[PDB]
């Protein structure tokens, strides 16, 4: 097409998505990591994760309000994935590296498992 | 603004 | 904080948003516009949009499926607004301009207002 | 990847 395009857009889209999520604003889901609660919209998740896509467009699991992760799910390594997710900015540190790795493939959050890997490879 |  | 980036990550979380919209899947409202209907997600449209904002923070608006246009609004303005939501991309035409600039002056979308207004004044 |  002869479209143009705002540069800044999806940018700006995401840090207002976050915005709602900070205020608790449409919010539509818990995801509970080992009795730790965490809200945020069905929409991003399953725009970050393959786990939250497969998830939310199951017919039955489609409308529920809470979602349990497997109990081997660290509260911290979902916490950082999920301001990944809100953010585009990844706290990856030497003592959270394991974690958030074995977090983002439970997800299926790709390009985090190849940072991760990579970072890894360099400390070897 | 550009053209993408 | 010492966060690494993922360049592309706001563009693919907004593709993967458009992928939702095309499928219909988790969209939770639809906008009515001279009898012309659009399903969105409310979050998105609260993410490009100074009117939808007021709109899903209203207490009872909040909760509605449905929602109303100013009978003055071109549903062929709304559609180009609603895919340059989703996409970034703004589909500007000789033949569309003035409807596209009432629609997002309505609509709150002060970056869509400032290149109508520039592309208009190139043209006089 | 980048430092932002
Ligand atoms: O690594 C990843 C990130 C990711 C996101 C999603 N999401 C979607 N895919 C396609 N159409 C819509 C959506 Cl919402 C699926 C798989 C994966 N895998
Ligand atoms: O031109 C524009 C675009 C736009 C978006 C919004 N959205 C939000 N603002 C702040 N926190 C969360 C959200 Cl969702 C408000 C006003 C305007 N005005
Ligand atoms: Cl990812
Ligand atoms: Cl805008």
């Amino acid at each position: 097409d002869s479209c143009i395009q705002f540069t800044r857009h999806a940018s700006d889209v995401l840090l207002n998505l976050n915005r709602l999520r900070s205020r608790d604003i449409l919010t539509d889901v818990v995801i509970v990591v080992s009795r730790e609660q965490f809200r945020a919209h069905k929409t991003v998740l399953m725009a970050c994760s393959g786990l939250f896509y497969s998830i939310f467009t199951d017919q039955l699991k489609c409308n529920l309000s809470v979602i349990n992760l497997d109990p081997e799910i660290n509260p911290e390594g979902f916490c950082i994935l999920l301001d990944f997710m809100y953010t585009s900015r990844l706290n990856l540190r030497e003592g959270n590296i394991m974690a958030v790795m074995a977090t983002a493939m439970y997800l299926q959050m790709e390009h985090v498992v190849d940072t991760c890997r990579k970072f890894i490879k360099a400390s070897e | 603004w550009v053209i993408p």
